[PDB]
Formats: structure tokens, C-alpha cells, sequence
């Protein structure tokens, strides 16, 4: 509702002119910078140290692709390729097979990380929450090789990380 | 013999103490480049520094997309780098392509430039994974220099 | 009723449909379209100075501001581009488009004397397009590569290009550009029978 | 009544006669300005295969737009912009082409 | 006049294109010659840049016997 | 005073009485059965009789024109350019140009 | 000395006044593990009778009306008075 920037020369007459004058001939504001930067170095720094302290994270987070299975073994995945659809970067390839045993389940299963921009549609487009976004870091590797990861080789790995993952799911279901 | 072994180990704590990068924008990685300097995920409690100095650069951190018109561009600056040099790629572009792997004028990942020797995976990648990007670099420095 | 938008001002922005088709040029009008308080007019590629002229610094339409140069590639038709002049108006606060067609290799006549914005957009078109424009000042190229083959955009040649794949191969400085292999893209075969709408389908 | 890019029919064949006027001359500059590379006599050599790919003279049209064409890719080297001898490149040199035989093609791999 | 008949004779039978004992003095390029429609725009190019470039499109069509050419060079 | 714009901070009054005074005469040349001209009288002179009313008052300045006296006049200066330019340039009277082929509906 | 009773004298005489919001401000009112397990709530739907979606149209008015082929395309904007909160 219209501001103004401008104040159009606040300067008059004799004592609103001179003090004015008087930051150009002596400094005065550059003392007036200088109290800033000083008040801000006495306050102490809010810093944390990576190996000992960790920064804030949220219960539902995205970053490592990871596939879930149920409490009494069996995967959970059902090769639905629903996934693979609303894969933006059209990074997880799927193929299906029957496992001669009448359930029909996963063979082919890789998401590189070369593509793929942790968007965490995956995570949402699952119906029976087989992949779900383990809060994890920890992935820098040497070669593309040991980047993309292969077929659930790699992601039944997660199993590892499946104690933080079956705790914060519990955040998923009754949203937040 | 043992003393040569205890010498190389001090050439390489060198480079293990002080790592000082030229590092690229030209991304939407290049703001969470910046969270680098930003207090809370401090990066100057290590011998890294945001000056950058282009010709004196250790380590240059490449950080998301490379299209085809900067392709000769980051090449040339590689060249003019000091012979002890690492490449960061940071971000999926700069791995392989997170997004625009299928487009026309996106090189698909860095590699294909320039040789990478670690790679952070993350679209925005966190600050926790970016220093992935300095101690897992640190701690990778064996080399084991013998002769 | 929850859930949908409710309208009143498309029948006070209806009276331009009237306005300017009074105006009434072969040159000009053509065709106008109408809907969702926005208006569509497209114009024969002929006149397009004279036409962006007016409703610039008129006492009825002041328009004065180019938004967006947008351009329509379609290969249905025989005049394959229908680029959209989209202006706004900053003094009675209304949207119009100058909708126009050109067909595969003919010059329209650009909007340089009329905007100052227009030259850089007009370079973006003639870059992924291919749509010369006469009377234009320096035509560069500015998103391809300077030594980039087509035109980006047309939808005669893939998404993955041709020049796509750059190695730093067995020449020391020179990089690599002919090679053309590349992975491919899962164009998934994604559409759903049954029209979902009426008032849409047209009698063959 | 009908547009005519630049040139009617006979001055369009004028206009290439002066486009490759102008690019005879430009390959001194981009020698000895930019760099070495290959060869003076087979920078020459490198306009005449380009040309003789444009055989097919038709319209008034097609020629006038590869002028305004050729006066952007071969004028980006005059008003030298970034290119560094990894772009302006035309001539492949990198990558060995298969000829075209019905028992070379089918004993490495095609169609 | 005696300038004219022998720098351009010297670069015209530096090019390879044609013999020596084909082309002399009046041997037209155009048929007599033998040189091809992408010839007559590079011989007249080299003969131009040899001596004091100065050649329009125009004058081009008219150039196509050597004894005409050092005559319009010439004037 | 201090206009918004680059225009020039002053007020000059009975200047846009020339201009408004101008440009009918340029609208009366070629266009007469066009309703270019038919349009356009009708509401510069609708402005007209509301300036002639009401002389330097910040309400008549306000009268279907927003900003200052001197935005007002701006917004009428290049008006007698667009009607120059549609004396030279006519589609107002004739229509003559070739329609399209059918094919508009996406 | 790292006694904050001497140093918070000094960063509120040095420009500005300070004491309370600190640098870091995550001590107090920071909950942790959200809260206990809520349930959201149904809009107008979910509750059954009277739900058809022949009432609940969403895509049907579409269609765009062929027009034709003095008069404004708005009331004109009028200028908006100087803010009460500040002036300048
Ligand atoms: N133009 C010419 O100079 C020329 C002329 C005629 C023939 N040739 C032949 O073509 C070849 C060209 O190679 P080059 O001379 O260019 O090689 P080079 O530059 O001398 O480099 C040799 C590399 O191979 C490794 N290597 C060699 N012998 C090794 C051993 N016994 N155990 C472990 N690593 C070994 C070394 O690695 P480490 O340092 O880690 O051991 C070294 O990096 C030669 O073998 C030569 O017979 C060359
Ligand atoms: S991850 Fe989920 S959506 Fe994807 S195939 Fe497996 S069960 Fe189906
Ligand atoms: S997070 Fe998104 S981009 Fe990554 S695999 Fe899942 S759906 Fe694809
Ligand atoms: S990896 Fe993600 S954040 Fe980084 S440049 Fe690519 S799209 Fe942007």
C-alpha cells in the first residue's frame, strides 16, 4: 500500500546539515559498522563439529534408496513398475518374473544414482512401501561402478539401516 | 626403509590438513556450495578456504550440470590446474545426469570431460554428505608413494 | 459448491472480442477466441508491426508491456510454428495474446521498432525453431552451441540429439562431437482410451 | 503478396558467390589468431566439401536461409567467440566411418 | 599492359587446374579451357589476390576468358 | 513536485489541449466510414470536455488516467505516432488479405 | 574471560540493543519427535450421501466460445494511498 524509498534531502538549516557533514569530513559510521561486527564476534559460534555433532534432520527424509521387506522375511516389493512411471528422471529399471512358486516378484532391479534427483515420488507411488527414503549420508564412492546400485544386491543392504527405517515410518502413516 | 615410509606419510598429511578449491557454480548445487561457508556445517574448522585463487586451486569441486557450451570450458581451466589435483563432482548432474541424462546439450556426468575421483550423490547435496566430499577425500589420501 | 472457480468478469472482457473485431481487417483479426477471462486472437504473418502498434499507447487498450514471446511448434497443420505474443497492460490490468502462423521457411515481419524487449526472444526463436524474422538487428545464437546442427526444439529430430556424446579421447586438447550413441530413453506408451470430455470431439 | 527472405531466384546464388568471397579470406585468421590445428590447403578443402553437400538448388527460399545461416556459423570465427579448437571442428577425425558395401557393412555390424 | 599479361598468365598456370599448353592467352575457361562452374568463382579469386582485389558479383559473370579478365582488371 | 517516471517533473497545462486538438485533424485525412476514426473521437473527446471543465484540479488529472498530469500527457504523445502511423499504413478502411486454412482447434 | 554476565554488557553497549534472540536461539521451545500421533482430518467428501461428482463437476465447463470473428477490458487501476504504518 505504497511505501516510499526516498527521503527527498532531510537537510535544512545549521544543525541538521553539520552532522550530516560531519560523517563525510570524520568517519562515525564506520564506527557505527565497526559496533555491528563487534557485538557479533563476542557471541558464540554456532558451529558443529561433523564427526561428533550432527546437524537437525526430520523423520521423513529423502537421500538413500533403500527396499523394505516384512517382519516375517519375505520381500516386500511386488514388481508393480508403478514406480518406474512417476520416476522423473527415469532412473529405476525394473524387470519382472514369476518365481516359479506362484507369487509374482522382483529379478532386475537397479536405481542409479547418476540419475535419479531424490525427489522421493518412489516413495509415495508405492502402494505396499517397499522403497522407502533411509536417512542416510553415507554413500561417496570411487567409481560409477560402486555408485549405481545393482540389482537388490545392494538395496537388501538396507536391511542394515532397516532399524531406523521401521521407526521413522511411524511418522508416514497418519501423516506427520 | 622405515624412514622413507614415515617421510611420504608427512607429504600426504599435508595435502590431508589443507585442501584449497576452485569451486564451480553454474548450478542450483552451487547455493548448497555455499552452505560450505554458512556456520552451522563449517568447513573452514578444516585447511579449507573460500578464496578460491583459479591458478594456485588444489581441488576443483564440479559441481552440477555441464552443458555442451561449458564442456571446453571447465577443460581448459583442469589443464592449468597443479599436478596434485582432485575432482569432486557434486550433485547427480555432475555424477551421470540426475535430471537432462536424455537431453541434447547436457554431457552425461563429468567423466566424460573430466576425470572424477569422488563422487556426492545428492540432489541439494546436504551439507552432512558434502563433507563426504572432504573427509572421505582426506581419508582416501593413502596413495602410498614408494618410489 | 467446493472445488471449482467461479467467473463474472468474461462477459466485460467479452466486449474486446467485439472491440477490436470492429476494427475489422482482412489484414488483421482473422479468428477470435475467448475463455477463462483471457483473449486469443491470431493474425496473418503480413501485418504484425502495424498490429502490435496498436494496442500500444491507445486511449482504450494501453498495453505498453511484452511479457512472454512464446512460440507453438505443430506439426498437424502446414503452417508448422504459431508463435504467441503475450502482452500485458499495467494501466487497466488485462492479459491478451497476439497469436501467429508461419509455415516451415517464411520471414514475419519483426517486432524490433515496436519492442526493445523482443530482440532476445527473437533470437531464442530463430535458435530452436528456425524462424527467420526480417528486419531483425544481429540474429545469434545463444542457447545452442556455436557450431551446433537443426534447430533444438523441432519435434522432427529426438530428445537425445545427435552431437550428444563428448569424449577427451586421444587428441590432447581437441574434444570429441560426432559420435551418437548414447543410452536410451523408455518412451513409454502411456495413453488412456475412452475421451474424457465432452465438447471436445469433432465429426470426421 | 508472398515473402522472398533476401533474394529472387538468381541474385540468391549471387549472395553464395559472396559468402564464399568472404570465407576464403577467413581462413588466414584462423590460423595463425586462433590455432595451427590442420592446414591452410586443407582449411580450403574443408569450404568445398561443405558446398557440394548443397547441390540440390531449388527455391529462393532454402538458398537465402543457408546464407543467413552461413552468416552465423561461419562468422562466429571472425568476431572470434569461444570456441578453443574443440568447437569449430566440422571435419571428423575422431571417429572411423564403416564405407558403404554390401560385404563390408554386413561383416562388422549395420542395419 | 606487359605487367598485366604476365602476373596474371604466372598465377593462372600456378592453380594445376589447367594444362599450360591448353590454356594461353585467348583459351576461354568457360568451354575451351575445360573448368568446371565452382572453378571460374576460385580462379578469379586467386587472380584477384594476386594482383589488387577489387571484384564484384557482378563483374564476375563478365570475367570468363583470361584476355577479357586482364582487360577489366586493367581499367 | 517529482514525477514518477523519467518524464519531466512539471505540469504544463493547455499542452495536452494542443496534442488532443492535433490529432483529430490527423484522424480526419483517410479513415471516414472506418471505425478507427469513430472510436477514437468518441472518447478523446469525452476527455476533452472533462479537462476544458475542470483546470489544474489533482480529481481531473485522476480521470481515467491513474498517475500525474505530465504520465497523462505521455500516455497521449505517442497516441498522435499511432495515428500517423495508420495514415500511412491502413487497415482501418480496407479488407482485402487471404484467411487461413481451417485448422485452428487443438 | 568467557563469562557472559561481563560480555552481554559489552555486545549491547557496541550498536543496537541485543540480550535476548541469540546467534544459535535452539534452547528452549525446540520439540523434538514432533508430537504424539495426530489424525487428520476429511474435507467435504468422505461422509457419505450427497457425494456424487455429477454435483462435484471439476473438469466439465471447458470449451472455448468463437467470438465475433466504446469499450474497456477493466474499470481502470486506480492508485493506492501511502501506507498508515510509515509514511516514508
Ligand atoms: N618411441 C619409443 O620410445 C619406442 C621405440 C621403440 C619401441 N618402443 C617400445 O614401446 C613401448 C612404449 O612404452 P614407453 O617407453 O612409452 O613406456 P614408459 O613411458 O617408459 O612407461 C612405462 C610404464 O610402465 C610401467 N612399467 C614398466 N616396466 C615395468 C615393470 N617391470 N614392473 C612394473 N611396472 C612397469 C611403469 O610404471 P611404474 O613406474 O609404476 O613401474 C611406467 O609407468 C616400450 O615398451 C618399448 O619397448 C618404444
Ligand atoms: S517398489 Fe513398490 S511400486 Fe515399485 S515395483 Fe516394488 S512394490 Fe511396486
Ligand atoms: S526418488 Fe524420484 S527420481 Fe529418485 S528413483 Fe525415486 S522416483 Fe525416481
Ligand atoms: S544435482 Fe540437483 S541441485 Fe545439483 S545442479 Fe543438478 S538439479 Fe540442480
Amino acid at each position: 500500500t505504497y511505501k516510499y524509498v526516498n527521503l527527498r534531502e532531510p537537510s535544512m538549516d545549521m544543525k541538521s546539515v553539520t552532522d550530516r557533514a560531519a560523517q563525510t569530513l570524520l568517519w562515525t559510521e564506520l564506527i557505527r559498522g565497526l559496533g555491528m561486527t563487534l557485538s557479533y564476534l563476542f557471541r558464540e559460534p554456532a558451529t558443529i563439529n561433523y564427526p561428533f555433532e550432527k546437524g537437525p534432520l526430520s523423520p521423513r527424509f529423502r537421500g538413500e534408496h533403500a527396499l523394505r521387506r516384512y517382519p516375517s522375511g519375505e520381500e516386500r516389493c511386488i514388481a508393480c513398475k508403478l514406480c518406474e512411471a512417476v520416476c522423473p528422471a527415469q532412473a529405476i529399471t525394473i524387470e519382472a518374473e514369476p518365481r516359479a512358486d506362484g507369487s509374482r516378484r522382483t529379478t532386475r532391479y537397479d536405481i542409479d544414482m547418476t540419475k535419479c534427483i531424490y525427489c522421493g515420488f518412489c516413495q509415495e507411488a508405492c502402494p505396499v512401501d517397499a522403497i522407502v527414503e533411509g536417512p542416510n549420508f553415507e554413500f561417496s564412492t570411487e567409481t560409477h561402478e560402486e555408485l549405481l546400485y545393482n540389482k537388490e544386491k545392494l538395496l537388501n543392504n538396507g536391511d542394515k539401516w532397516e532399524a531406523e527405517i521401521a521407526a521413522n515410518i511411524q511418522a508416514d502413516y497418519l501423516y506427520r | 626403509e622405515y624412514v622413507v615410509a614415515k617421510l611420504d606419510d608427512l607429504i600426504n598429511w599435508a595435502r590431508r590438513s589443507s585442501l584449497w578449491p576452485m569451486t564451480f557454480g553454474l548450478a542450483c548445487c552451487a547455493v548448497e556450495m555455499m552452505h560450505m561457508a554458512a556456520p552451522r556445517y563449517d568447513m573452514d574448522r578444516f585447511g579449507v578456504v573460500f578464496r578460491a585463487s583459479p591458478r594456485q586451486s588444489d581441488v576443483m569441486i564440479v559441481a552440477g550440470t555441464l552443458t555442451n557450451k561449458m564442456a571446453p570450458a571447465l577443460r581448459k581451466v583442469y589443464d592449468q590446474m597443479p599436478e596434485p589435483r582432485y575432482v569432486v563432482s557434486m550433485g547427480s548432474c555432475a555424477n551421470g545426469g540426475g535430471y537432462y541424462h536424455y537431453s541434447y546439450s547436457v554431457v552425461r556426468g563429468c567423466d566424460r570431460i573430466v576425470p572424477v575421483d569422488i563422487y556426492v550423490p545428492g540432489c541439494p547435496p546436504t551439507a552432512e554428505a558434502l563433507l563426504y566430499g572432504i573427509l572421505q577425500l582426506q581419508k582416501k589420501i593413502k596413495r602410498e608413494k614408494r618410489l | 459448491t467446493v472445488r471449482p472457480r467461479n467467473d463474472v468478469a468474461h462477459k466485460q472482457l467479452s466486449a474486446f472480442g467485439e472491440y477490436v473485431a470492429e476494427i475489422l481487417p482482412k489484414y488483421v483479426q482473422q479468428v477470435q477466441v475467448s475463455c477463462f477471462n483471457e483473449l486469443e486472437i491470431c493474425i496473418h504473418p503480413d501485418g504484425v508491426i502495424p498490429v502490435l502498434t496498436f494496442l500500444r499507447d491507445h486511449s482504450n487498450a494501453q498495453f505498453k508491456s511484452l511479457a512472454d514471446l512464446t512460440a507453438v511448434d505443430i506439426p498437424t497443420r502446414q503452417n508448422r510454428f504459431e508463435i504467441v505474443y503475450n502482452l500485458l497492460s499495467l494501466r487497466f490490468n488485462s492479459r491478451i495474446r497476439v497469436k501467429t502462423y508461419t509455415d516451415e521457411l517464411t520471414p514475419i515481419e519483426s517486432s524490433v521498432p515496436v519492442y526493445k524487449a523482443a530482440n532476445w526472444y527473437e533470437r531464442e526463436i530463430w535458435d530452436m525453431f528456425g524462424v527467420f524474422f526480417a528486419n531483425h538487428p544481429d540474429l545469434r545464437r545463444i542457447l545452442t552451441d556455436y557450431g551446433f546442427e537443426g534447430h533444438p526444439f523441432r519435434k522432427d529430430f529426438p530428445l537425445s540429439g545427435y552431437v550428444e556424446l563428448r569424449y577427451d579421447d586421444e587428441v590432447k586438447r581437441v574434444v570429441a562431437e560426432p559420435v551418437e550413441l548414447a543410452q536410451e530413453f523408455r518412451k513409454f506408451d502411456l495413453n488412456s482410451p475412452w475421451e474424457a470430455f465432452p465438447a471436445y470431439r469433432q465429426p470426421p | 503478396v508472398k515473402p522472398i527472405f533476401s533474394r529472387d531466384m538468381n541474385e540468391a546464388k549471387r549472395r553464395v558467390r559472396e559468402l564464399y568471397r568472404a570465407w576464403y579470406r577467413e581462413v588466414p585468421n584462423t590460423v595463425h589468431l586462433f590455432q595451427l590445428d590442420i592446414s591452410v590447403k586443407q582449411g580450403r578443402d574443408k569450404v568445398r566439401e561443405m558446398f557440394k553437400k548443397n547441390a540440390h538448388i531449388t527455391d529462393p527460399r532454402v538458398v537465402d536461409l543457408l546464407v543467413i545461416k552461413g552468416k552465423m556459423e561461419l562468422e562466429e570465427t571472425i568476431k572470434v567467440w569461444k570456441q578453443r579448437t574443440h568447437v569449430m571442428r566440422f571435419f571428423h577425425e575422431t571417429e572411423a566411418p564403416r564405407p558403404k558395401d554390401f560385404l563390408s557393412k554386413f561383416y562388422v555390424g549395420h542395419d | 599492359l606487359e605487367g598485366i599479361k604476365d602476373r596474371v598468365l604466372y598465377v593462372l598456370k600456378l592453380y594445376d587446374k589447367i594444362d599450360p599448353e591448353k590454356l594461353s592467352v585467348n583459351s576461354h575457361f568457360m568451354k575451351d579451357l575445360g573448368l568446371d562452374s565452382l572453378d571460374q568463382v576460385e580462379i578469379i579469386m586467386a587472380m584477384e589476390d594476386e594482383f589488387g582485389f577489387e571484384i564484384p558479383d557482378i563483374d564476375a559473370e563478365k570475367l570468363m576468358c583470361p584476355q577479357e579478365i586482364v582487360d577489366y582488371i586493367a581499367d | 513536485t517529482g514525477l514518477v517516471g523519467l518524464a519531466v517533473c512539471e505540469t504544463p497545462h493547455e499542452r495536452l489541449k494542443i496534442l488532443y486538438t492535433k490529432i483529430l485533424d490527423v484522424l480526419g485525412h483517410i479513415p471516414k466510414n472506418a471505425a478507427y476514426r469513430k472510436y477514437t473521437e468518441q472518447i478523446t473527446n469525452e476527455k476533452l470536455s472533462m479537462v476544458k471543465a475542470e483546470p489544474d484540479v489533482k480529481k481531473l488529472e485522476e480521470r481515467l488516467q491513474g498517475g500525474q498530469i505530465e504520465e497523462v500527457i505521455l500516455q497521449a504523445e505517442n497516441e498522435l505516432s499511432l495515428a500517423r502511423k495508420m495514415i500511412q499504413w491502413k487497415p482501418w478502411e480496407p479488407l482485402v488479405e487471404e484467411p487461413p486454412a481451417s485448422q485452428w482447434k487443438w | 574471560a568467557s563469562a557472559t554476565r561481563f560480555i552481554q554488557w559489552l555486545r549491547n553497549w557496541a550498536s543496537g540493543r541485543d540480550l535476548q534472540a541469540k546467534l544459535q536461539l535452539r534452547y528452549q521451545e525446540i520439540s523434538k519427535r514432533t508430537q504424539p500421533p495426530p489424525k487428520l482430518p476429511v474435507g467435504p467428501s468422505h461422509k457419505l450421501s450427497n457425494n456424487y461428482y455429477c454435483t462435484r463437476d471439476g473438469r466439465r465447463e471447458a470449451m472455448p466460445p468463437s467470438i465475433v470473428m466504446a469499450v474497456s477490458p477493466a474499470p481502470p487501476i486506480k492508485r493506492w494511498e501511502l501506507s498508515q504504518d510509515e509514511p516514508y
